[PDB]
């Protein structure tokens, strides 16, 4: 522990969610990301089953990351002085949604569809956990070109999931529903489901639809590309100004526009290999 | 048409 078990590579990015490093683990060269966040920048707090105090995003990580899904799972973590480090999956080779888009474009349907059912499936693994990821966008979205498998990452604006309402709010204000631009008011799901909305239509369009408040509350949809009638139906269902008119992560997945969709290896071979 | 990342807070 614990610069000795894992070898250091490139910084592969900074923000608001800190610094994040390539890295192998020592042990069986597996590939790791190595997040490091400083002490200082920490705003939500939380307290590990063992009653250590750690960062909630080492909370929330830890509530995901046991068994196979689509969120990048939590390895281990450790405490310095300063900062807290996660040691996290990377697979390989990978490109984030926000990356995929810009360079491809609007995404044929077919692939928008293999896509979107990914992330409802990974974002309802959070929910049963006990977990609202509260930042749901393409930027935290990582495809695995190879194997066509979507993975969701930084938990950095999450919460435990509950049923009263929120009243705090730290995520991206253009995937943000329009009662917390409002109100600063919201509830989970359907604030989640918002901004499912929101990245399907970045997807098919190849940007998002809103980028000022009064385009969120306004809640008209111009589609700037070719979409399907069925696909316009199920984002501006999503995009309901209501929040007890938006669909269910059900209701999402029984859509007609959601039927036969491909597995992953079927959509990395036929689009991204 | 501009397509930006949007930062989180
Ligand atoms: C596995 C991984 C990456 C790769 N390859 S980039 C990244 C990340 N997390 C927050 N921002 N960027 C993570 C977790």
């Amino acid at each position: 522990p614990l610069e000795s078990q894992y070898q250091v590579g490139p910084l592969l990015g900074s923000g608001g969610f800190g610094s994040v490093y390539s890295g192998i683990r020592v042990s069986d060269n597996l590939p790791v990301a190595i997040k490091h966040v400083e002490k200082d920048r920490i705003s939500d707090w939380g307290e590990l089953p063992n009653g250590t105090r750690v960062p909630m995003e080492v909370v929330l990580l830890k509530k995901v990351s046991s068994g196979f899904s689509g969120v990048i799972r939590l390895l281990d973590w450790f405490e310095r002085p300063d900062s807290f480090v996660l040691i996290l999956e990377r697979p390989e080779p990978v490109q984030d949604l926000f990356d995929f888009i810009t360079e491809r474009g609007a995404l044929q349907e077919e692939l928008a569809r293999s896509f979107f059912w990914q992330v409802l499936e990974a974002v309802r693994h959070c929910h049963n956990c006990g977990v609202l990821h509260r930042d749901i966008k393409d930027e935290n979205i990582l495809i695995d070109l190879n194997r066509g498998e979507l993975k969701l990452i930084d938990f950095g604006s999450g919460a435990l999931l509950k049923d009263t309402v929120y009243t705090d709010f730290d995520g991206t204000r253009v995937y943000s529903p329009p009662e917390w631009i409002r109100y600063h008011r919201y509830h989970g799901r359907s604030a989640a489901v918002w901004s499912l909305g929101i990245l399907l239509y970045d997807m098919v369009c190849g940007d998002i639809p809103f980028e000022h408040d009064e385009e969120i509350i306004g809640g008209q949809v111009f589609f700037r590309q070719r979409v399907s009638s069925e696909c316009q139906h199920l984002i501006r269902w999503c995009l309901a100004l209501r929040p007890s008119d938006r669909p269910t992560f059900e209701e999402i997945q029984n859509h007609p526009w959601m039927q036969d969709v491909l597995l992953p290896q079927e959509t990395a071979e036929i689009h991204l290999h | 048409r501009k397509r930006r990342r949007h930062p989180s807070g």
